[PDB]
């Protein structure tokens, strides 16, 4: 979230803490103490790109190919369809 | 019509220990209130949080303050009670020196039974006001039984 109070900006925000209190004095709404903190980030102000060829490369590492019984023939079928 | 007037009235203050036969108050202040109890307050009352009201004992002493002339026999008396240390007597399960005072508040025999008490303050000294005159001496007790009243 980003909490804007009085001309003073805070994105990445996060809610961390919430309590709310019911009393005999107001009887109608309930007292309420939100608590937010903010989320650190390596690089506040990030890069991006506007049109969908030209990312960075994403690395998986490692993938260990899962496994499934389906046979070239199966394979084929779909292909020609 | 109704007489709520207060000549006659006479107490009888009997202590466990001080004065077991006990003494007479009827040479009350003309200045002074003769009689001044604070407003007993037996109960209270608390609010839930639905707007709801709870009503509960609470503790309540009566405070009773007496008013004498300065220099009469029931002045000197009162203050050898005050002057009377609750160390300086023994033990009982019950109070140390419990004193009660009769109060017969007029010819209809009222006949106030306050009981399970003690004195608490009053002046030690005579004070001398500015006309010359010295001031009535009040003298307060605290009491836990304030029943036995008739008529």
């Amino acid at each position: 979230y980003k909490v804007i109070t009085r001309g003073m900006v805070f994105e990445r925000m996060m809610c961390t803490s919430e309590a709310l209190n019911q009393t005999p004095d107001m009887i109608s709404a309930t007292p309420a103490r939100l608590t937010f903190s903010q989320v650190l980030v390596q690089n506040p102000k990030p890069i991006m790109f506007r049109n969908a060829g030209d990312s960075s490369m994403i690395d998986r590492g490692l993938a260990l190919a899962e496994d499934v019984v389906g046979s070239a023939g199966d394979l084929f079928d779909y292909a020609v369809n | 019509m109704i007489n709520v007037s207060g000549f006659g009235t006479g107490i009888v203050i009997v202590s466990a220990s001080s004065f077991p036969m006990g003494f007479s108050l009827s040479k009350f202040a003309d200045d002074e209130s003769p009689i001044s109890s604070k407003e007993l307050e037996p109960f209270g009352y608390e609010m839930l949080y639905d707007g709801g009201l709870f009503a509960f004992d609470k503790a309540a002493p009566l405070e009773v303050s007496v008013s004498v002339i300065a220099g009469s026999e029931d002045d000197i008396n009162l203050r050898i009670l005050l002057n009377s240390k609750k160390g300086s007597f023994r033990f009982l399960p019950g109070i140390i020196p419990d004193m009660t005072t009769l109060v017969a508040t007029l010819p209809d025999g009222g006949r106030t039974v306050l009981s399970n008490g003690t004195i608490i303050k009053g002046p030690a000294i005579d004070t001398i006001q500015n006309t010359g005159r010295r001031k009535g001496n009040t003298y307060t007790f605290v009491f836990g039984s304030y029943l036995g009243a008739q008529t």
